[PDB]
């Protein structure tokens, strides 16, 4: 029927994917793991695992050599990589091969055709996909740069023959700006370089960037499955993903699918895979890009088409045929996709974090969801692997469900002990535009022009939370007046019929009145009247309110005895410091003092012998990244920076020795 | 003599919430914990007028008697918060965990956490390497009702953890090592 054993040579959620499939399949399934990854889920879902090295991914998850010492120790029959390490490594499938191990991916010839954009192009053009024409000439005259744009087209860009990052680039329409585009580049240019040779060639404004995947047949036969919109990104790396699109109607998605298919039908391209198409504003497609290996956005098509692509992989490597026909292939509903990652969305978009995980629990009790996580309570994070936490999927039945459905599956999600991003995708999935639908692949860098700031609250929602915030503090307090009797010495209940708050925001002090009805809290916030009904079960995560109404769900993340509450509301962390009337009166009375951060100084805390430093100056620092380790009484203390940034001076070497309070290094 | 009749008795809580010179100083020694307010409070003898007028030593309030001082290098005080209001804020917080005589058991109160449930987050906190540190924190914290730990001296005898916390609602005391 199928195989007995497949080795999986990667780490984390796709391995997983990979694990599942084969116990479904009755596969017996061989993971890999790092030293540190001995723990992952990955190894434990396992039937076998097999350690092949150290932390660093290039001794342990590049590292071929030992793989495939784990591969014929295990005698495994088929490997399946996922994506990433050596998906697209030509030696590790060659000497793979050369042992008669089964490869599940890309066969080395489709690896090879696709290697450089000149063999792309080349298929584009036999495949006749698209491939706007340029000027395969160096445009010299004032009149040629209006000429040739005439013969060809519209939208014409000006660039240098050779070289890039604006060597005098410029956008032009009309034959105006042409002209003048070209004789301002083609005189100035040489100054900059020492080139001065202009080429022409065509362009297409606000892009929409659209996947069509393809399951190719050992048979020759190659069926596409539904695109995929992938335009929300940052840093050159997607993080939501829609799949039925928006931008296609039946006539337009069978016209591209057909042409991603001429593609893997020329190439023999008998493995899964995915081709990308850019889309202009009047829905003119044009080809980009043919990618080699199953895409990290291949969980949420699945969802509208029925389909299991580990499952199908795995048939097709076996040798067996496509079970499905192009006319069974639909789209039932719709599903979008948001990656969270363990990372700080306010410092340029994603900066990574390093830590552990605390407290976690995946929304599994809501309709239409789905989780595909790598990770268990009790792991880790660092700086050696991407900072993926999990893929979260929702679909329903129409755009609004799924979104609803996405909204609410984020709020009930629990990432504790590391900084993640949801507070990001909880709002970008709710804007104006990307309910709309327009998106371009640039949009997060036009709706946050200054960086990421955070869920913007409005008059009622400030009123929501400010009376959430008040009752919840009231629910603590009432607890803490419920002991269970002392037959000596008779305790008795305040009768507190008000609570009158000074409830602090940013900037703002609001004055907020509470008063207690059983389950639910009477508020009134500066003249509005609010009630806010719950069971206030204060132990738990999650913690389910109804505002007039209004359905929330909120976390409370710490506490102080000050009155500092730490309150997640809508994806975004607010800080609120509530104090009774009273202490708030009384509280003016106190000295303002302000001491200094001194976060950029790192000393030890501990005598002994320096063995490693992590940094010179100029790398890169994450809070909570380890820089030092001493080394006192056979131990390693690790020591690790509280800000973010790049090292100045490193002040102690390793084979030094240092007391308590010597300076290590020295941030920016 | 009240403050040695008590002992074991009836908690004893002293909050200095200024400066305390001559015989006053002594008091916090008998009661039970002795607690300060931050550039506000001090605990001496005599004052820096009596170091320099005896001996040819150099110092200032602060660094005679400061909260500083004996929350971080004396071991005398308990802990030091940054003002009157939120000093008495923690003092009513930290009063809810004791009996109110020691004829009482511990005071058990109302709570919502599950006794029986699982803390997975422990299974890989000690590291199989023995030269690897870890913070012992981790484990009281995921362990005691609802993540709340009242800790003692957080900043003198680091090496070992000293604090409250409740379990299933009933007040205990935890010790414990801190291998960092
Ligand atoms: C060892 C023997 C014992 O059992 S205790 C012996 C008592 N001897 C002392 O403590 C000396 C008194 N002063 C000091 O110790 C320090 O200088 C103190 C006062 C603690 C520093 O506090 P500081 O903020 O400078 O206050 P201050 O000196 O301005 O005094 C404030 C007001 O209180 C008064 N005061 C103070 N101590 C006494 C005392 N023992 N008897 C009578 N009055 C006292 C001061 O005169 C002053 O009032 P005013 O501001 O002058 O109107």
């Amino acid at each position: 029927k199928t195989f007995d054993k497949i080795l999986v040579a990667n780490r984390g959620e796709i391995a997983c994917r990979v694990i599942r499939t084969c116990k479904k399949m009755g596969i017996k399934t061989v993971a890999i793991h790092s030293d540190v990854d001995a723990s992952s889920v990955h190894v434990k879902m396992a039937d076998e695992a097999v350690c092949v090295g150290p932390a660093p991914t290039s001794k342990s998850y590049l590292n071929m050599d030992a793989i495939m010492e784990a591969i014929k120790k295990t005698r495994a029959q088929a490997v399946h990589p996922g994506y990433g390490f050596l998906s697209e490594n030509k030696e590790f499938a060659r000497c793979l091969a050369a042992e008669d191990v089964v490869f599940i991916g890309p066969d080395t010839h489709a690896i090879q055709a696709m290697g450089d954009k000149i063999e792309s192009k080349l298929l584009a053009k036999k495949a006749e996909v698209n491939t706007i024409p340029g000027f395969d000439g160096v445009v010299k005259d004032a009149e040629e740069a209006v000429r040739i744009a005439r013969e060809i087209g519209y939208p014409v860009m000006i660039k240098a023959s050779a070289g890039g990052g604006g060597k005098g680039m410029r956008i032009a329409w009309d034959d105006e700006e042409t002209r003048d585009g070209f004789r301002l580049s083609s005189q100035e240019a040489a100054s900059s370089f020492g080139d001065d040779r202009l080429l022409i060639e065509k362009f297409i404004d606000n892009p929409r960037h659209i996947e069509i995947q393809v399951l190719g047949d050992k048979h020759g036969n190659a069926l596409w499955l539904n695109e995929r919109e992938c335009s929300i990104q940052r840093r050159n790396q997607k993080v939501v993903e829609e799949a039925p699109s928006i931008f296609l109607d039946a006539e337009t998605r069978r016209a591209m699918g057909e042409q991603a298919v001429a593609l893997a039908r020329a190439v023999k391209y008998s493995s899964a895979g995915t081709v990308e198409f850019l889309v202009d504003s009047k829905k003119n497609f044009y080809f980009l890009e043919m990618n080699t290996r199953l895409q990290v956005e291949h969980p949420v098509t699945e969802c509208i088409t029925g389909l299991d692509l580990v499952q199908e992989m795995i048939r097709v490597a076996k040798g067996y045929p496509l079970r499905h026909k192009q006319a069974d292939i639909r789209i039932n509903g719709w599903a979008v996709e948001c990656r969270v990652y363990a990372e700080d969305p306010y410092k340029s978009f994603g900066l990574p974090s390093i830590g552990r995980l605390s407290q976690y629990q995946e929304p599994l009790h809501l309709p239409g969801v789905r989780v595909d996580s790598g990770i268990q309570p009790g792991s880790d994070i660092s700086i050696y692997y991407d900072p993926m936490i999990s893929k979260l999927i929702t679909y329903g039945s129409d755009r609004t469900e799924a979104l609803k459905r996405m909204a609410d599956a984020l709020d009930n999600y629990v990432i504790r002990g590391v900084t993640h991003n949801i507070a990001l995708l909880r709002e970008v999935i709710i804007n104006s535009r990307f309910v709309k639908g327009d998106i371009s692949t640039k949009f997060l860098s036009d709706v946050y022009p200054d960086g990421f700031k955070g869920h913007m609250l409005t008059k009622s929602e400030k009123n929501q939370l400010l009376a959430i915030a008040s009752s919840l503090f009231v629910a603590f307090q009432l607890r803490a007046q419920h002991f269970q009797e002392n037959s000596r010495m008779p305790v008795i209940k305040p009768d507190i019929a008000n609570w009158e708050l000074s409830v602090k925001l940013h900037d703002k002090v609001h004055t907020v009145v509470a008063s207690n009805n059983g389950s639910v809290f009477s508020v009134e916030v500066d003249g509005s009247k609010l009630n806010v009904t719950s069971t206030w079960n204060l132990a738990s995560p999650l913690l389910s309110v109804s505002v007039d109404g209004t359905q929330r769900t909120v976390q409370c993340l710490s506490r102080e005895a000050g009155g500092n509450m730490s309150i997640q509301f809508l994806g975004t962390v607010y800080k609120v410091n509530i104090l009774t009337r009273l202490a708030a009166e009384l509280n003016k009375f106190m000295l303002e003092k302000v001491t200094e951060d001194t976060s950029s100084v790192l000393r030890s805390p501990m005598p002994g012998v320096v063995v490693a430093v992590s940094v010179k100056p100029g790398d890169a620092v994450a809070e909570g990244q380890e820089i030092c380790v001493i080394e006192a009484m056979k131990m390693q203390n690790s020591m690790t920076a509280g800000k973010t940034g790049t090292v100045k001076s490193v002040h102690c070497q390793a084979g030094d020795t240092v007391g308590e309070g010597d300076l290590l290094v020295e941030l920016e | 003599l009240r403050n040695v009749t008590a002992s074991g008795v009836i908690p004893q809580i002293s909050l200095i919430m200024g400066p305390c010179a001559g015989g006053a100083v002594y008091s916090p020694a008998l009661t039970d914990f002795t607690f300060m307010v931050k550039d506000t409070s001090y605990l001496f003898i005599t004052g820096p007028d009596v170091v320099k007028s005896v001996t040819n030593e150099d110092v200032t309030q602060e660094e005679l008697g400061g909260a500083k001082t004996h929350t971080t290098m004396s071991g005398v005080a308990h802990r030091a918060f940054e003002n009157d209001v939120d000093a008495l804020c923690n003092l009513r917080d930290f009063f809810n965990y004791l009996p109110l005589s020691s004829q009482d058991p511990a005071p058990v109160r109302e709570c919502h956490d599950p006794s029986d449930r699982l803390v997975p987050e422990l299974d890989t906190i000690v590291p199989l390497e023995s030269t690897k540190a870890y913070n012992m924190v981790d484990i009281i914290h995921s362990v005691v009702d609802e993540r709340e730990f009242f800790e003692i001296m957080p900043n003198y005898a680091k090496n070992i953890i000293v604090g409250f916390a409740r379990m299933n609602g009933r007040t205990v005391g935890i010790v414990g090592n801190q291998p960092k």
